[PDB]
């Protein structure tokens, strides 16, 4: 994406993905 | 917004990664940006 | 040692199809049977006015499998926060020759009904159904009665709540009781 | 951006690494031959070969590898028990030597050098009591008569290298395996 | 097929004329043909069509706790399926033995 | 509203499979 | 009254591909039942006898606007394809192998069970590795199970993923059969007596006294054992074969011999009639 | 749990609601006011009663001609039962899938015979080479 980036912050970690499909 | 948009099979178990992700940071400090550009 | 449960009760006669179908279906691999028993139930008793677990009733089908009785009588106390419970025992014994050592000790019958019906493979237990009938050697509560057989030590006994589970599956026309 | 994702790739190659050595010694080997050495993280700490029965007297110096915080010139620098008990096949992880194929490759490869030097040491012995002997694959070959017969194998997973003798006398020839296991 | 058959009845007489039927009573505009209209499909439609609704769902409630209903779960159709393979595998060998006899020739 | 359960063949088979109660 | 005549006018017209009501019960009614995790009902995983290991399966009706197209419902995601060559000598196995390869949903399914049966089927075989090590020296890397009873052939039939002697196709379906006799063994019902619930050899203990031999061959083994001697079995008929065969080409002007096999040859067990059958003549079979 | 009890819970409040919407739509459906007993005015307020059938009449009639065969639709396909308890046609299958078998295995048995007939019979004539 183009707008400003200026997502500075923190964090830069956690995951961001999902596969819950397997009765857990 | 129907076809994709993140992740379908996107399981866990070497999710892990994650786990050791959570090092990197701390392995090596984010520079500032303030810079778009 | 081993223990002994049971999930007594009845049900109507025409109330039996939709019941066994959903008693089939649970954790039977394939072709379900029937067998038809004999009743020979003796008494061994003489001496103390207390009769022993006698119940010699063994199955009259196919030859070559041995008859035998179990322990069931004289329930004991105990089973905090559990079902019915008590000592049991199995002891195979040759063909004939059972009765033939019952007679020679001097021992009397105690019935004569037999009481025929289905079997059910189930998982960790065992269930049972039959219905009296009152007929002569060769050949009546009218009321296919069920229960839960299951024989096994003391280990944990953590099999009285899996019981449990299944009995409240088995809510509509079934339910568990004691005996005394 | 050369630093950050040269020691990022490697440590994550070698952790899940280590992860599916955790898999597959979790349903095909078990107890039989497993300790677990690696403490937290950074560096794998394996041990397969040890004294899992006490028959066998590099008998417990198991395998391990980390980063030590080096040039990337090695990929993972790799240690074992003392190798190169000889000169054949270079001895360096035979057809194996490079790394990122698999952990169970290395493991093959250790385990094959050990069971080759134990044969040359034994066929040591044969030759010098008297001429002659031949060598295999898998393992050694002695005749009796001039020609087959009289094979002799080695155990890749313990000690008490096996034998097979085409013919007769069975659990007798335990004795044997015993006596040789234990002197 | 009984509950197939039932299924596709209870299908067929779901779009019933009650819905429809909101235009009936205005019939009566040529005197103070189709007045049955009224009668049949007015209510007693919608009444059947609850009544067998409500039939089907005291139903005896089989699904207690797991999963009942199966019954392939198991053997030897996955050997039957090979079997067909063996009759394939004999298939070929006949094939190739067809071709040696034609070079036999 | 069919009843599938009947309350005085549980009873009644229950008394009469343990001993002969009711019989003589 | 026209959007139900025109929206569910469907199945009224002609049975055509509709998930609605029309397409999930005809892989149910052959498959499964109903069951709901999320979306997900009726997982093919063989754990009515399985007890191996468990896996789930990512199953999800939908449906799309085109012309005869069905539910597709999703799925392992590999392949198998089995071709045998043993005949080989290799120090160090886990190179590539050679890759060369209606109701699409059905197709999927039966490929995800076919992949979950070659994949139990490696998980039995693969619990070979340790054991009695003696008189059958084996190794095993990845997908290869290399075995040698003596160094005259190779060994370890295998698969792999998509994306001449013909002892190709008889040697997968004996040791794929394997896992369900294995099933059977342990699972048709016992029905010894009343309800004692074991088994009838087991049972049969009672009725006669058998000798500690016969207590042994109450239980066997299976796996690794079956397929090496089925294999050693094989490879020394077709030694005796040859030799047979060979035996004609050295010696003609001798007395030839004829060849004749049985008509029933067990899986271990097997017999082959050979006659002297001097030439030109027939009142010399002594 | 006991889903039985909440679809048929489902199935009457569909049903009182197919009777109401049925019911709630028929209070201009049989008479046209025929009359002026609204005591505050028959031309302004009686006039706009009828006009504003969309928040007063038609109101209930764009669901209630709407929800029928969605809710029909919607128990249909919420229970899927296939329940018939015994499962007819499973051993219709088992034997269709034996009686195939069976025919399969009498079929290799022909050819295993005719095959060893041909090999039988060839071996004799093998022996008449004598080369």
């Amino acid at each position: 994406y183009y707008k400003f980036p200026k997502k500075k912050d923190v964090e830069f970690l956690p995951p961001q993905l999902p596969s819950d499909k397997f009765k857990d | 917004k129907a076809k994709r948009k993140e992740e379908p099979s996107s399981i866990f178990q070497r999710q892990r990664v994650d786990a050791l992700l959570l090092d990197l940071r701390q392995k090596f400090p984010p520079k500032f940006v303030q810079l778009k550009p | 040692n081993m223990m002994e449960y049971l999930l007594q009760g009845s049900v109507l006669d025409h109330s039996l199809e939709s019941l066994i179908h959903r008693l089939r279906g649970l954790c039977d691999n394939m072709e379900p049977e029937t067998f038809l028993d004999h009743e020979m139930v003796f008494l061994l008793k003489g001496q103390q006015a207390s009769p022993f677990v006698l119940r010699a009733r063994r199955s009259m089908d196919r030859a070559g499998a041995p008859w035998h009785l179990r322990y069931l009588g004289q329930p004991e106390m105990g089973d905090k926060n559990r079902h019915a419970l008590v000592r049991n025992c199995v002891d195979i014994a040759t063909s004939e020759n059972l009765t033939d050592f019952l007679m020679e000790m001097g021992f009397r019958m105690d019935h004569e009904f037999v009481a025929k019906g289905h079997l059910f493979r189930k998982g960790i237990m065992k269930i049972m159904v039959y219905k009296i009938f009152r007929i002569l050697v060769p050949g009546l509560s009218l009321s296919y009665l069920v229960e839960l057989s299951v024989v096994a030590p003391a280990g944990q006994d953590m099999v009285s709540d899996d019981m449990k589970n299944f009995a409240e599956q088995l809510k509509p026309l079934v339910h568990l009781e004691k005996i005394d | 951006m050369y630093n950050c994702l040269h020691s990022f790739c490697l440590s994550l190659q070698l952790e899940v690494l280590h992860s599916q050595t955790l898999m597959l010694i979790r349903e095909r080997w078990g107890d039989l031959v497993q300790v677990e050495r690696y403490h937290a993280g950074k560096c794998l700490s394996l041990s397969v070969w040890n004294q899992q029965v006490l028959g066998r007297k590099a008998s417990v110096h198991k395998v391990t590898i980390k980063i030590d915080e080096n040039d990337v010139s090695k990929p993972l620098q790799i240690f074992h028990d003392p190798p190169l008990p000889a000169s054949d096949s270079k001895l360096v992880e035979r057809a194996m030597k490079i790394d990122h194929l698999s952990i169970e490759k290395l493991l093959i490869d250790s385990v094959h050098a050990r069971a080759h030097q134990k044969l040359q040491e034994l066929k040591a012995i044969l030759r010098g009591f008297n001429a002659s002997i031949e060598t295999a694959l898998p393992a050694l070959v002695v005749p009796i008569l001039e020609p087959e017969c009289l094979h002799i194998f080695v155990d890749l997973h313990s000690g008490m290298f096996q034998l097979m003798l085409y013919g007769l006398d069975q659990a007798t020839l335990d004795d044997m395996e015993k006596s040789v296991n234990d002197d | 097929n009984e509950r197939l058959r039932a299924l596709e009845d209870i299908e067929r007489e779901i779009g019933a004329i009650l819905q429809n039927a909101g235009t009936v009573i205005l019939e009566l505009s040529k005197e103070k043909r189709l007045l049955d209209r009224q009668a049949a499909a007015f209510t007693a439609s919608v009444q059947h069509v609850e009544a067998e609704l409500s039939a089907q769902i005291r139903y005896l409630t089989q699904v207690a706790t797991g999963q009942p209903h199966e019954g392939s779960s198991y053997s030897s159709r996955k050997d039957c399926q090979m079997a067909l393979k063996r009759v394939d595998y004999a298939r070929l060998k006949l094939s190739d033995v067809a071709r040696t006899c034609e070079q036999m020739l | 509203n069919k009843q599938t359960f009947n309350p005085t063949d549980t009873n009644a088979l229950v008394a009469a499979v343990a001993f002969g109660k009711g019989l003589s | 009254a026209e959007r139900l005549t025109k929206s569910v006018t469907e199945n009224q017209e002609n049975k055509l591909q509709r998930d609605f009501n029309s397409e999930l019960l005809r892989l149910r009614q052959h498959w499964k039942l109903r069951k709901v995790g999320d979306k997900i009902l009726g997982d093919l995983s063989y754990r009515s006898a399985g007890s191996l290991f468990p896996h789930h399966g990512t199953f999800e009706v939908i449906k799309n606007t085109d012309l005869d197209l069905d539910k597709k419902i999703p799925e392992l995601e590999g392949s198998a394809y089995i071709k045998v060559s043993i005949q080989k000598q290799a120090p160090d196995i886990g190179d590539l192998g050679t890759v060369n390869l209606s109701p699409h949903w059905q197709t999927k399914l039966e490929a995800a069970q076919n992949v979950l049966l070659c994949k139990e089927i490696f998980a039995q075989l693969s619990r070979e590795a340790v054991q009695i090590k003696s008189q059958v020296p084996h190794i095993v890397v990845k997908n290869q199970i290399i075995s040698q009873p003596f160094p005259s052939l190779q060994l370890s039939i295998s698969l792999c993923h998509s994306s001449c002697p013909e002892d190709h196709l008889y040697v997968l379906e004996h040791n794929l059969h394997l896992l369900i006799r294995e099933f059977h063994k342990q699972t048709m019902m016992p029905h010894p007596a009343s309800a004692p619930f074991g088994h009838k050899r087991m049972r049969l203990s009672g009725p006669q006294a058998f000798d500690k031999n016969e207590i042994n061959s109450l239980q066997s083994s299976e796996g690794l054992l079956e397929k090496i001697i089925k294999q050693a079995k094989h490879i020394f008929l077709r030694s005796r074969a040859a030799a047979t065969i060979d035996s004609l080409a050295s010696r003609i002007e001798d007395p030839q011999i004829q060849a004749h096999w049985s008509n029933i040859n067990d899986v271990y067990e097997s017999s082959v009639k050979v006659l002297i059958t001097s030439q030109g003549y027939e009142q010399i079979c002594k | 749990q006991s889903k039985e009890t909440l679809l048929q819970s489902y199935n009457k409040r569909l049903k009182d609601d197919i009777k109401s919407i049925m019911d709630n739509f028929t209070e201009i459906i049989k008479t046209a006011k025929i009359e002026d007993e609204t005591q505050v005015s028959r031309a302004t307020q009686g006039e706009q009663d009828n006009y504003e059938m969309h928040v007063r009449a038609a109101n209930i009639v764009r669901a209630g001609e709407s929800l029928m065969k969605l809710v029909s639709d919607l128990k249909q396909f919420l229970i899927l039962n296939d329940f018939p308890s015994v499962n007819e046609a499973i051993d219709q299958r088992n034997q269709q899938l034996r009686t195939l078998q069976e025919e399969c295995d009498r079929k290799l048995i022909t050819l295993r015979d005719e095959i060893s007939i041909d090999l039988y019979e060839l071996e004799e004539e093998y022996y008449s080479s004598s080369s």
